[PDB]
């Protein structure tokens, strides 16, 4: 739930979301 | 509905239930409001038989959510190795760009997965990708101290 940015900023932000419903 | 019970179903690892949805006609493709389908889910979570139902009744192995991300990238950024063997075969696209511009390879690299970074350099992985940030995977490979898989990947480059 911390914001990762740069490289993998698309993974770590699918990566959570998938967190979410798990 | 039949969807969500399948996305449910898909990250949680019930085989059993995968099976029963898709014969009541659950969308194998059914896709929640972030574009995340069963495929993705299943990827994600290191479910080896539900990926390789979904990929037989129709999955869309080249699937992407909001975020470019497709269920290559996920297995390889997870570490499921068997599940990205069995994509790639089904013809998952191993230089698939997410919204980062980063391909399986960039993620496998980034996240320390040694096996499957030499599995989709097999397949046809570009070693040379630029992400939108301007690193290659082996870029990755050095900053995250993955100091195999750096090795790996400017071998391939020669």
């Amino acid at each position: 739930k911390s914001v990762h940015l740069g490289p993998g900023q698309a993974f770590y932000a699918t990566d959570g979301i998938i967190g979410e419903i798990r | 509905d039949l969807g969500k019970k399948l996305l449910e179903a898909a990250v949680d690892g019930q085989d059993d239930e995968v099976r029963i949805l898709m014969a009541n006609g659950a969308d194998v493709n059914a896709a929640d409001w972030w574009g995340l389908t069963p495929l993705h889910l299943a990827a994600w979570h290191g479910h080896l038989e539900i990926v390789e139902v979904l990929l037989k009744t129709g999955a869309d192995v080249n699937a992407s959510d909001n975020n470019g991300i497709t269920p290559l990238h996920l297995a390889a950024a997870r570490g499921h190795l068997e599940i990205v063997e069995v994509l790639l075969k089904a013809g998952a696209d191993v230089n698939a760009r997410d919204t980062s511009g980063d391909t399986p390879l960039h993620l496998a690299a980034m996240q320390g997965h040694l096996e499957i970074v030499e599995v989709l350099l097999k397949h046809g992985a570009d070693v040379n990708a630029q992400d939108k940030f301007g690193k290659t995977p082996f870029d990755l490979a050095i900053d995250n101290g993955n100091e195999d898989i750096a090795e790996v990947l400017q071998k391939a480059a020669k």
